[PDB]
């Protein structure tokens, strides 16, 4: 879609370039460790998994539908990473393009 | 052609058409029970049974296990059961329990490493309890 909105002219304007955007990734992109690979280290902490496949293993059954008590404890891992290595970085780097500029983001 | 062991104590002591009519491979048919999940079941429950060692001797003749009380044996163990339960149904708190029970059995027994064979206890170990009675006779050559 981004690839499509950046090709459209009707006037001498540009609508939506691949500019002006904000990808969602790119919020936590620019850190040391990404975010992907600090939810990727989560294994670590939880009983009975000892690598991210193994932890994929244990939280999908064969039926590819998550099952709910193991995605919910897991879910208790994830959120303190989520709310405490990437709230404040990313409201940073959200003031700082609204700062430079009006964005869609 | 050797078969391994796995206990052992390292001590040792132009051509005819093949294609035939009538054999595909594919899968139009998915399993209503679901293959993989009823195979995952019977792997689970094709488990043996724990191998309940207590109170059991030794080569050398010291029985085996936890100088405890047999009853509060039996009740930390009956804990442990219903805490692994728990665990095994993923929640704080286990539906199927087994100390909550209204019955009274405070008779229960279970067996630990705190009685011996011929029904002493294991303050001391069988092999020293042997070694001082066999100390108790000496003799040296005289001076």
């Amino acid at each position: 879609i981004m690839r499509v909105l950046d090709s459209i002219s009707v006037l001498g304007v540009k609508i939506m370039p691949r500019a002006h955007v904000v990808d969602s990734d790119e919020v936590g992109e620019q850190m040391e460790p990404t975010f992907e690979h600090a939810v990727m280290e989560i294994y670590k902490g939880i009983a009975g998994v000892d690598s991210l496949d193994d932890l994929t293993k244990w939280v999908l059954n064969s039926d590819l539908v998550p099952h709910d008590d193991r995605l919910g404890q897991l879910f208790q891992a994830f959120l303190p990473l989520a709310k405490d290595l990437l709230a404040p970085m990313a409201r940073q780097f959200y003031d700082n393009s609204m700062s430079e500029g009006r964005l869609l983001t | 052609k050797r078969i391994p062991r796995k206990t052992k104590g390292k001590s040792s002591g132009a051509n005819p058409a093949t294609a035939e009519p009538g054999t595909s491979n594919c899968e139009h048919y998915k399993a209503r029970p679901g293959i993989a999940s009823v195979q995952k079941a019977t792997e689970s429950a094709e488990l043996p049974m724990k191998n309940n060692d207590e109170g059991t001797p030794d080569k050398r003749g010291n029985t085996k296990g936890a100088l405890v009380n047999e009853h509060v044996e039996a009740r930390d163990e009956a804990d442990d059961a219903t805490k692994k339960q728990a665990k095994d149904t993923e929640k704080a708190k286990a539906q199927v329990t087994y100390s909550d029970t209204g019955i009274n059995n405070a008779n229960e027994l279970s067996r630990s490493g705190n009685v011996d064979n011929e029904g002493g206890s294991n303050q001391k170990p069988m092999s020293t309890r042997i070694a001082e009675a066999t100390s108790a006779i000496v003799s040296k050559h005289p001076a």
